[PDB]
């Protein structure tokens, strides 16, 4: 009931029922939690 | 990127979540391609280079063109073009890889697609999703 | 120039298959040609591969303004 | 204690030298470096300085024609007396910019004086307690900036928004404090994204 | 924070109120997302950060802390009829 | 070579040339001239051995000790003494000034003479003489030259001046009708990261002098060519200068205080009271005998951006003291910024000759000009507000369009009442007031100076007219802005006759083809003027083709 208006709108932003911007991009990535999944960087930990 | 991602990820820990799986996308390139490492490839790297910027123009997130856009679109697929970079620099295309020049065209076309794909659709109800998948786990968990 | 993205989401997917599906069950002329078929839903379903659909999509932007989209127009995936 | 109210006053002032950098005003490097040993050899401060000898004036880099005072009180509860003697000397110098310290509180009264005489006379309180550290350099406070109103205009104009749809940030909150920003200013956030790198955020003062 | 030989980068707490008074509404953001992050995976469970991150931004919007009970979420400017959801309606109906 | 006794080609010509012992005189060459280590002597005959010449080898070496040489300039360039540094830095320099001839002994001394303030003359000389050398010697040389050749300084700025000239005309004849962009639009800070004055920055470094010279080439071009923009630029360098923070330009220049509230003012676009006030205290801690800065001030005031600033300040104090009810002689804020507009206006007279005394204003400029104003603006709100109240009948009064013609006598006798009055036209126009507007346009068609029918009031012109892009529906309006008041000095005047071109090539498609073809045969060109009204002829032509296919 809090959180129920909130809806990606088109220019992708997370907004309200009172239209209040509330994530400029949805997860600020504007991607959608499905298709993403784990990957590594490799150029995190090696040495130089 | 390297000192990019060293303040960004100072835990130094490799495990990160992103839109579409790179190494096993060559992989598939690969066995589609039936590339056997074991001969000298013909990939050219400035051709590497030269299709890894056109794709990162490709993808976008935020649309227009303005200072402030271009930074927000910058900062959008920051994390995202970092990993793309760091796993299809040409040393690691033509010493490990080995990939084709067709078969890097078609890795190149099909990580655009894939990743068109993964944006999130306006109209979802975001609020009422991650209000479900968070009041979810609740239901099993130890009370300390 | 159309700012918002040139795809077809799902919901605008699951809203003109319905709605043609329901044109065509209310005896609407087909704007591609059957083969035999019977249901509405896989009419509408051939229509939209055929991108052969009269509907525009009307997306309403957050600022009471809007952008019209042909369904031929946007990426079917 | 001495030794610790002499260690106290080089990181107040430490801390004042970076808040007033941060905000654009004119600090030099070696205030920004001034080591307690140093503190100690520019001037033991208890029953030796003065939280009026203490005060510095800086001037603002964008605007010389605007300085900022920093005034710290020798009494415990700032009292009106001292409130008039601070206007009245940047009456004297012209200033309106004025910034003052409270060793652990303010009167009600000079609270009201402040707000009554706010638009003649900028004044902000300010804890030492809460002065004792620069909270900007926290881990968990990310950058933030303010922004100036062609850069409010030209995002509003590209989202195509208002003021009442963005997210706020409550003026009371010690960050607004920090930069001393009033109501309708706009400060652009960057933080760190674990899923997009960075993320820019903008929060309207109310 | 202010004593001597204490870190003040690291140094943190787990209470959320502390945070809104000393370090600022963004930092009670990112404490509130560590600390659900950190109860989420006690048990070894995971969950997408996004959700998490909509979840602290909606709960910072106002600059300030809205709990998710009646107390917070009726003081926010929704129509009347979000408050006949919510519960006390009546309530709120009188004031409407 | 030769200068320090070195063998040359010439040298190996003439033991070459009528030499019948080849072989003897080449293997003595080549063991004589190897390099003077004994270590080498050991590895040379094996360094040859494999066919590897020793070229490649003298290649590397010579890169990476010539590299060596300029770390090492680099590194005593702030190490021990000076002395000790310029000592060895002209040693060497004279040595090297054999080798300055040479293509890869050049950089040597260029290096060399980077790091010395001050030269012997005879190698500044040979500098500048052979264009080689000059287009080929770094910028350190070129200063203390140009503190002793004025000549060549003035040289090198006048290309980029005239570079200057060229895009201010562009940005100022900028064929784009908007509100939001035009000539004046950029910030200071925006405008002075132009090439130009980072150049010249450059090419002053640190010294008054070069300073001077920059002061009277800007004199000599803003006086002969009666063209304010190199003075902006005048002032765009001492902030530039600002920016750098040179204590021996900014502490002895006594404008740069004043310049200070310039550059506040300018980037607001408005003097607030602080600023005024400090203006009248830098105007008044002008003493006797230097008054000369007082011309730089007006000078630095000739800045067209500052007269908008200046103009649009008191337009905006004029529209905001209706309120309280305070005419313009009870405005001491007001009366300062007349007094500043004046000293400012008067510019070019100050350098044509040396007038270090103020200009005068005008009594009914205080009691009839503004006034008038004040007149129109308030009849204008009182009927804004008998509209406002309901229970009009029939028939209504419009408001009085009548315009008493004392105020375009101050309009066409006072270039201040002019200009004060053409950004008083503008700001009406903001506020979009027809009735006003068409009252006050007779009268501007004669106007003193030609204000009226000069580059800035009617590029700011028409960049408002997008306000009024749908209100050129009205042929009564168009015609009151062409047949009225555009098209009195096109003929005549290059710049309106650009002007009306370009505002009907904005303005084309929102017109009847009847009115666009009327003006477009008004706006021909009269087979004199420029390449540029006869291209936008062109374009409307080409508009007036494609109106046709919509």
């Amino acid at each position: 009931k809090s959180m129920e208006s909130v809806m990606v709108k088109y220019d992708a932003t997370v907004r309200n029922s009172i239209n209040q911007v509330v994530q400029l991009r949805y997860g600020e990535d504007g991607l959608a939690g499905e298709s993403v999944e784990f990957q590594n960087l490799a150029t995190l930990k090696p040495s130089n | 990127d390297r000192e990019v991602l060293r303040v960004i990820f100072p835990t130094g820990d490799s495990k990160v979540v992103l839109p579409c799986n790179l190494l096993r996308m060559i992989w598939n390139a690969q066995k589609i391609f039936h590339i056997n490492p074991r001969l000298p490839s013909d990939l050219h790297p400035i051709k590497v280079v030269e299709g890894v910027k056109e794709l990162s123009k490709k993808l976008v997130i935020v649309n227009g063109d303005d200072p402030l856009s271009r930074q927000a679109q910058e900062n959008a697929t920051l994390l995202f073009n970092i990993h793309l970079r760091s796993t299809l620099c040409s040393r690691r295309m033509a010493e490990e890889f080995r990939l084709s020049g067709e078969a890097f065209d078609w890795l190149l076309g099909e990580i655009e697609s894939k990743f068109n794909q993964a944006i999130a659709h306006p109209g979802e109800m975001v609020g009422a999703l991650a209000a479900q998948s968070l009041g979810e786990p609740a239901t099993q968990m130890t009370l300390n | 120039k159309r700012i918002t993205t040139p795809y077809m989401t799902k919901y605008e997917r699951a809203r003109v298959l319905g709605t043609r599906a329901l044109q065509i069950a209310m005896c609407a002329p087909v704007m591609v040609e059957l083969e035999g078929e019977t249901d509405p839903l896989l009419i509408a379903m051939k229509e939209l591969k055929a991108r052969k659909i009269p509907i525009i999509i009307r997306r309403y932007l957050p600022d009471g303004s809007y952008e019209d989209w042909g369904v031929d127009e946007l990426i079917i995936s | 204690d001495d030794e610790e109210e002499t260690y106290r006053l080089w990181k107040i002032r430490k801390t004042i030298m970076q808040l007033c950098h941060d905000r654009g005003y004119l600090v030099t490097q070696d205030e920004l470096d001034q080591t307690l040993e140093e503190f100690k050899a520019q001037f033991k401060p208890s029953e030796g300085p003065r939280r009026t000898d203490l005060t510095v004036l800086v001037a603002h880099n964008d605007d010389p024609t605007d300085q900022m005072f920093v005034f710290f009180p020798e009494e415990p509860k700032v009292g009106i007396k001292t409130i008039k003697v601070y206007c009245q000397r940047m009456q004297e110098e012209n200033i309106t910019r004025a910034l003052i310290v409270v060793q652990q509180g303010m009167t009600p009264s000079a609270k009201q004086s402040l707000v009554d005489m706010a638009p003649k006379y900028i004044l902000e309180q300010f804890l030492q307690q809460e002065l004792l550290i620069n909270i900007t350099e926290h881990e968990l406070v990310p950058e933030h900036v303010v922004m100036t109103k062609e850069e409010v205009t030209e995002l509003l104009a590209r989202y195509k928004l208002r003021e009442n749809q963005l997210p706020r940030i409550q003026a009371g909150d010690p960050v607004a404090r920090y930069f001393g920003i009033k109501r309708g200013q706009v400060v652009k956030i960057i933080r760190p994204s674990e899923t997009a790198g960075r993320y820019i955020t903008y929060r309207l003062v109310q | 924070l202010s004593e001597k030989d204490v870190d003040p980068v690291r140094t943190t707490s787990n209470d959320i109120v502390e945070i809104f008074t000393v370090l600022g509404i963004e930092a009670v953001r990112k404490a509130l997302e560590r600390e659900l992050y950190h109860v989420i995976s006690f048990d070894g469970s995971y969950v997408n950060y996004r959700h998490l991150a909509l979840l602290c931004d909606t709960m910072t919007c106002r600059g300030h802390l809205m709990a998710i009970t009646r107390h917070g979420v009726n003081r926010q400017d929704t129509g009347p009829l979000m408050k006949c959801s919510f519960e006390e309606t009546v309530d709120v109906l009188m004031e409407a | 070579l030769q200068d320090l006794g070195v063998a040359n080609g010439e040298d190996l010509k003439e033991t070459l040339t009528n030499c019948t012992e080849p072989l003897k005189a080449i293997e003595q060459f080549q063991t004589e001239n190897g390099v003077l280590l004994p270590s080498l002597q050991s590895a040379l005959p094996f360094l040859d051995l494999h066919g590897t010449p020793r070229l490649e080898f003298h290649q590397s070496v010579f890169d990476e000790l010539r590299d060596k040489l300029l770390e090492r300039v680099s590194a005593i360039a702030s190490e021990g003494k000076a002395e000790e540094r310029y000592k060895k830095l002209e040693d060497l320099l004279e040595k090297s000034f054999s080798l300055v001839k040479m293509p890869s002994l050049q950089p040597v001394v260029m290096c060399v003479m980077k790091h010395l303030p001050k030269v012997p003359e005879k190698k500044l000389k040979l500098v500048m003489a052979d264009k080689e050398l000059y287009r080929a010697c770094a910028v350190e040389v070129k200063r203390q030259i140009w503190q002793d050749n004025q000549a060549l300084f003035g040289d090198e700025v006048s290309p980029l001046l005239k570079q200057y000239i060229l895009e201010k005309e562009s940005a100022l004849f900028s064929t784009e009708l908007s509100v939001l962009h035009n000539f004046f639009s950029p910030s200071p800070k925006t405008r002075r990261q132009g090439e130009v004055v980072q150049r010249l920055t450059r090419m002053v470094g640190k010294n008054v002098k070069l300073y001077d010279m920059v002061l009277q080439f800007l004199r000599t071009l803003f006086l002969r060519t009666r063209n304010v923009h190199y003075c902006t630029l005048r002032a765009e360098l001492l902030m530039s200068l600002h920016d750098l923070d040179v204590g021996e330009i900014c502490t002895v220049d006594p404008c740069h205080k004043f310049t200070w509230c310039l550059d506040a003012c300018i980037r607001e676009r408005f003097v607030d009271s602080k600023r005024a006030r400090e203006l009248q205290g830098f105007l008044d801690g002008v003493k006797k005998g230097q008054e000369q800065v007082l011309g730089d001030l007006s000078m630095i005031l000739c800045d067209p951006f500052a007269i908008n600033t200046l103009a649009l300040s008191t337009v905006r104090h004029l529209q905001e003291l209706v309120g309280q009810e305070t005419l313009p002689r009870d405005s001491p804020d007001l009366l300062l910024l007349l007094r500043l507009l004046a000293l400012g206006q008067g510019a070019w007279d100050m350098i044509d000759s040396q007038v270090f005394k103020e200009p005068k204003m005008e009594v009914e400029l205080i009691t009839r000009f503004l006034p008038m104003l004040m007149s129109f603006l308030v009849d204008d709100y009182t009927f804004n507000v008998d509209q406002k109240l309901p229970a009009e009948e029939k028939a209504p009064v419009s408001y009085p369009n009548t315009l008493p013609e004392s105020f375009t006598k101050f309009l066409q006798e006072q270039r201040m009442a002019c200009e004060v009055g053409l950004y008083y036209v503008l700001h009406i126009t903001k506020q979009r007031n027809k009735n006003a507007l068409l009252r006050l346009l007779p009268g501007l068609v004669e106007t003193f100076g030609d204000l009226a029918f000069g580059d800035i009031f009617l590029h700011l012109l028409t960049g408002n007219l997008a306000l009024l892009a749908d209100e050129f529906a009205l042929e009564d309006f168009c015609s009151s802005l062409f047949d009225g008041f555009f098209l009195t000095a096109s003929p005549r005047k290059e710049n309106v006759h650009r002007h009306a071109l370009r505002l009907l090539i904005h303005l084309h498609p929102r017109v009847a083809p009847s009115k666009l073809e009327a003006l477009q045969k008004a706006l021909e060109p009269t087979g004199q003027s420029g390449e540029a009204v006869k291209e936008l002829y062109s374009q409307l032509g080409e508009k007036l083709e494609q109106l046709d296919h919509r």
